[PDB]
RNA sequence: GCAUGGCAAGUCUAACCGGAGUAUCCGGGGAGGCACAGGGAAACCGACAUGGCCGCAGGGCUUGCCCGAGGGCCGCCGUC
RNA sequence: UAUGCCAGCUGGUGGAUUGCUCGGCUCAGGCGCUGAUGAAGGACGUGCCAAGCUGCGAUAAGCCAUGGGGAGCCGCACGGAGGCGAAGAACCAUGGAUUUCCGAAUGAGAAUCUCUAACAAUUGCUUCGCGCAAUGAGGAACCCCGAGAACUGAAACAUCUCAGUAUCGGGAGGAACAGAAAACGCAAUGUGAUGUCGUUAGUAACCGCGAGUGAACGCGAUACAGCCCAAACCGAAGCCCUCACGGGCAAUGUGGUGUCAGGGCUACCUCUCAUCAGCCGACCGUCUCGACGAAGUCUCUUGGAACAGAGCGUGAUACAGGGUGACAACCCCGUACUCGAGACCAGUACGACGUGCGGUAGUGCCAGAGUAGCGGGGGUUGGAUAUCCCUCGCGAAUAACGCAGGCAUCGACUGCGAAGGCUAAACACAACCUGAGACCGAUAGUGAACAAGUAGUGUGAACGAACGCUGCAAAGUACCCUCAGAAGGGAGGCGAAAUAGAGCAUGAAAUCAGUUGGCGAUCGAGCGACAGGGCAUACAAGGUCCCUCGACGAAUGAC
């Protein structure tokens, strides 16, 4: 199919053949999957101290005094996992395997089926993306990659009419739950993604949402956040080309 | 650190010398035009307005700043304890800015205007 | 609880058309494909060119892989095949997707099932 | 849901009486304690059975049959094409960690091949012979009295 | 064992290497494992890409009659 | 209707719950030795007032220098009094001063004190004098060398297993150990020091051949690095102390040469770029720390307080995280970007100085003995005839020789030279620094968020808790009455709130006081379920229900 390509004034400037990948199936179980181990892989190895409970002498007096045989210390019960301060029965374990593997080949099939979902107006929208426009992905010339302030990229967004999303990534979630103790107060929704060639854009990075990628290593959580298909997303002229064998 | 628990702490247990950080207020729109300076940190010279306490608007002459519980004192800004006398309400610097500035320290001034250090 | 929504829809056209059209290799085929992946079938092409008929349209109920030899000038309809299977078919036939089969016979007729 | 996620309440998990899920007593003993006695049941026999040459005594042939090359003859364009000739040795993988190639007789020749291998079995001379085809016996394949 | 999913006469990488958005992730790495032939203590030898018959589903026909994968019963082959 | 039962209401008791986190737990990166120049640890001191903790050491929460930092300060600790600071204090960094007693504890003795110069004790050198030096002890574990169980498994139990584990003795370092083949033995025209990681493989091997036990070569990676003596041939050409003088060592050999690309010697060829000794000496990277660092504190409403709602506007190489009277990119710290400093890498790499490599022919000159090897008895291992080691006895050759290649002997072939020595890097741990988290969230998580190894127990070895939350701000309740009263109570004052008033957020249940509804001093006990009556009931969140008659009318069904 075809891909009209931008300048950075947001008018039309040709137009390049959108490559075949793009035509890839959209496979949201295998999309899912390859986030699933993306965010399983990351999670760091926990679990209780092995001797959490265990460092008393305590014992049991057996019968005869009217108790149950639960091991006391001092006249305190200890230990045992019915026993306040004793051990946890079954706790976490740091030797435990909380990773996940995944076929190479099932990994990148996934990587291919999310590019495609790009590609598809209705995908994009009910993913929940806000933006006014017809095509996608937005495709514009490499000169973005020279870019260098974000206001700039907000008027060429505008000018694209999809700065609408930034204005839904721009509202922070105070989260419910503890999280908050653990520096995990805030989240908030995933805008564009922005594939360049070179390096990542450093003029949109910090853009409300938004997630800077390349061509080269850009991944099935970037293309499809937290599983799910169909990202506004802006490639490069060369990003749109380099993805193509991807 | 991005962990809420260290940043608090480090905050509290900053030495001295690091607490000034601590009571920094922001500078009037022209003080920041003479200068090149948002804020600065809050001296017992300077005056100083209320911005948001059941003060917020009052304006008046910084009498005091304390650097361990990083707080400052400012003349007729006070509470009426139960004997009748007037106490000071301590102040948050950030609910406070700088109208204009006691520069009698040689030094202060130096780096007040220098445009590679801020004061 | 299949997991393929591909998998998935392919098997309700099976039955839409095997209830609509007269057919009814597309309703036999819609419940094999219903039942564990193991049961599927799974078949090399030494297979298919010893019991398939030229103008008689070979279904596999499952997926076709390239292990042996096709002579036949036959058209297979498979569920899908391997890279090899589909490369070796279209030398000498026509490798189809069973949804394209379902639409240019939806009266599952003049087929053979093979497994 | 699943099965343990479903036991609490349950008391016992599945395991019948509440006596029942104790220590090894309750398996008949630690391992295959037993094997002998009361769980002889499904053990191969106790014993000893013959013997072992020693791993650097033995060789391993790499072996093939003729139902492979032929079928692959035409898709092999990079070998010999004649009145096919393929040298067995560089289609068979594993050829390298092995002792020896040798060519094996199952299934059907439907061509005209001439084969070169370390050794083949009488099948497989028939069988490539039999289709208008020749056997030719390696250096190493000289080891043949 | 099972259910789901990828690839398929194959399939998967391990440690590790490079890249990077630097514990994720992209690329590389097939060492090696399992599968592709078995039988025999060993020496050693080395198999049906189908020959016959029933017959489910499905298909065909001129509506009982053919074709009948899978399945079932034999043949036959390798080896001890 | 007393005693009393059930439920509720007000107040209490209690401290669950929800919310919060100054603490844990776990992972990850960096870094890593201290001590007779007396450590670590302990004791006792040290403040204006000072009990605990911290710091410090009779110069005692400290003295000096340099740098940074800055108008404030006098630790936790917010009192009173007093003081210090522009003579630039506090505070931070580095360096320096001081640094009681016990303590390896070292003059001798001793429960932290005492008695009349002291390396006690054992050593090396030795001016044979404690003159010069060494050792001692500590440390989270990691590491190396020795000693070495049992419960348990085998459904008993003895070999076997637990296990070379627990524990014990000795010792090093920042890492240890290992290491340049008398190797391997995909047997080869092959590989080429050593660790480690992945695999080889639960393979081979062991084993009441039961249960169980269990490698290696190789391969792929990580990191790479290779050398020095003894002797032959020289024979004092040498080394140590001292500024020097001078002394000591050394023919029982200092020093030269040389070390399987064998060497030496004799005659030659050519040459050095090997090696070894010494000089110089980083970049980058990484860890930590620091400097600078953009943009609203505008309108209206609610509120005690805007960090809320509505409106208007801004920054962004910065929309990580935190603070601030409620949800804050733009109020404050910071964050991106750029820059600087220390540490490690590393006395390494690179560079350079000196030395001289190598080759031919001749020469039976040299090449590590209780060794190789055999036997008796044990331990150990997968090691089986074929693991490694200990002990008792026996015991060889000399490169023209010797050892190995998983039974012995002889021959062949292939490998390779033991009985001397050293050796960077890649790997372990986690004390120390920093970072992280689908971990816990005050009966959890460390025993320990609090005086925590604290209070407290035990003669002792040892054992060992509980206790977090006023408020935006102390505004922490003046004045009056009462009282034996700085108690308590009343009245009153502050605050949005005091039912936030001090172990003070919320404030469950068990339960207590008072009290409302129902029952109640002639009556029977799983305390209820389902039916149906009495009595009782603010709103809200449920709105139905009753009778006449009439319509419909299953099974059943009359007077
Ligand atoms: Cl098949
Ligand atoms: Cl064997
Ligand atoms: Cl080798
Ligand atoms: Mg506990
Ligand atoms: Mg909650
Ligand atoms: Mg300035
Ligand atoms: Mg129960
Ligand atoms: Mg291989
Ligand atoms: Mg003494
Ligand atoms: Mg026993
Ligand atoms: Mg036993
Ligand atoms: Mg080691
Ligand atoms: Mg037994
Ligand atoms: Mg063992
Ligand atoms: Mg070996
Ligand atoms: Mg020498
Ligand atoms: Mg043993
Ligand atoms: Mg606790
Ligand atoms: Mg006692
Ligand atoms: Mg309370
Ligand atoms: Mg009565
Ligand atoms: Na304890
Ligand atoms: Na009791
Ligand atoms: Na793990
Ligand atoms: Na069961
Ligand atoms: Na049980
Ligand atoms: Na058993
Ligand atoms: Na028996
Ligand atoms: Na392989
Ligand atoms: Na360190
Ligand atoms: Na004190
Ligand atoms: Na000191
Ligand atoms: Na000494
Ligand atoms: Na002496
Ligand atoms: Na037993
Ligand atoms: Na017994
Ligand atoms: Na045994
Ligand atoms: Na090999
Ligand atoms: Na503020
Ligand atoms: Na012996
Ligand atoms: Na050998
Ligand atoms: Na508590």
């Amino acid at each position: 199919m075809q891909a009209t390509i931008y300048d950075l004034d947001g008018n039309t400037d040709g137009e390049v053949d959108l490559p075949d990948v793009f035509e890839t199936p959209v496979r949201s179980d295998l999309i899912g999957k390859a986030v699933r181990a993306a965010q399983a892989n990351r999670k760091q190895d926990y679990g209780s101290d092995e001797y959490a409970g265990l460092r008393t002498p305590a014992e049991s007096f057996g019968s005869g005094r009217g108790q149950a045989h639960v091991p006391k210390l001092d006249g305190r019960a200890r230990r045992v996992p019915q026993a306040v301060k004793g051990r946890s029965a079954h706790p976490p374990k740091t030797e435990k395997d909380r990773s996940l593997d995944l076929n190479d080949k099932e990994r990148q099939l996934a990587v291919r089926s999310a590019l495609a979902a790009t590609a598809d107006a209705d995908l994009v929208a009910d993913r929940g993306h806000e933006f006014d426009r017809d095509e996608v992905p937005v495709v514009v010339s490499d000169d973005f990659e020279d870019l260098v302030k974000t206001q700039e990229v907000v008027s060429l967004l505008e000018a694209l009419d999809v700065h609408a999303d930034i204005d839904r990534a721009d509202e922070t979630k105070i989260k419910a739950g503890q999280g908050s103790a653990r520096g995990r107060k805030y989240r908030r929704p995933a805008s564009i993604l922005f594939v360049t060639s070179d390096e990542p854009s450093t003029a949109a990075r910090n853009l409300a949402g938004a997630d800077v990628a390349t061509a080269s290593e850009v991944n099935t959580e970037d293309l499809a956040p937290g599983g799910a298909p169909g990202r506004l997303t802006v490639f490069t002229e060369s990003a749109l080309a380099e993805v193509a064998e991807r | 650190s991005k962990q809420p628990d260290k940043q608090r702490k480090s905050q509290r247990r900053a030495p001295l010398h690091e607490r000034h950080k601590q009571v920094r207020a922001t500078l009037s729109a022209d003080l920041r035009e003479e200068y090149g300076q948002r804020n600065v940190r809050v001296n017992a010279g300077d005056t100083v307005e209320v911005l948001r306490g059941d003060f917020a608007g009052e304006e008046g002459e910084v009498i005091n700043v304390d650097l361990d519980k990083a707080v400052i004192h400012v003349e007729d800004v006070t509470l009426e304890k139960t004997d009748g006398e007037e106490v000071p309400r301590p102040l948050d610097t950030s609910n406070v800015r700088v109208t204009d500035l006691d520069l009698e320290d040689e030094k202060r001034e130096a780096r007040l205007e220098s445009e590679d250090d801020s004061a | 609880s299949k997991t393929n929504p591909r998998l998935s829809s392919l098997i309700a056209d099976l039955k839409s058309a095997a209830r609509s059209s007269g057919g009814a290799v597309w309703g036999d085929v819609a419940e094999r494909l219903e039942k564990p992946r193991r049961t599927h079938a799974e078949v090399n092409l030494g297979r298919i060119e010893r019991y398939a008929q030229e103008d008689e349209t070979v279904v596999v109920p499952g997926k076709v892989l390239g292990s042996g030899v096709l002579q036949k000038d036959v058209t297979v309809a498979a569920v899908d095949f391997s890279g090899t299977a589909e490369t070796k078919i279209d030398q000498v036939g026509e490798a189809v997707s069973l949804e394209q089969a379902i639409e240019n016979n939806p009266e599952g007729s003049h087929v053979r099932v093979i497994r | 849901t699943s099965k343990k996620k479903r036991q609490r309440g349950s008391r016992t998990h599945g395991g019948g009486s509440h006596k029942n899920r104790r220590g090894a007593g309750h398996r008949g003993g630690r391992g295959d304690a037993g094997r002998d006695k009361h769980e002889f049941h499904n053990h191969e026999p106790l014993g000893k059975s013959g013997f072992k040459r020693p791993q650097k005594v033995q060789e391993e042939a790499a072996t093939i049959d003729v139902r492979e090359i032929d079928e692959n003859v035409t898709l092999l364009a990079a070998d010999d094409v004649a009145e096919f000739r393929v040298d067995v040795r560089d289609v068979v993988e594993e050829a390298d960690d092995a002792d020896y190639v040798k060519v094996l007789g199952a299934g059907q020749v439907r061509h005209e091949l001439t084969l070169i291998a370390d050794d083949f079995s009488e099948g497989a001379r028939e069988k490539v012979e039999g289709a208008g085809g020749s056997v030719e016996l390696t250096d190493l394949g000289e080891e043949r009295q």
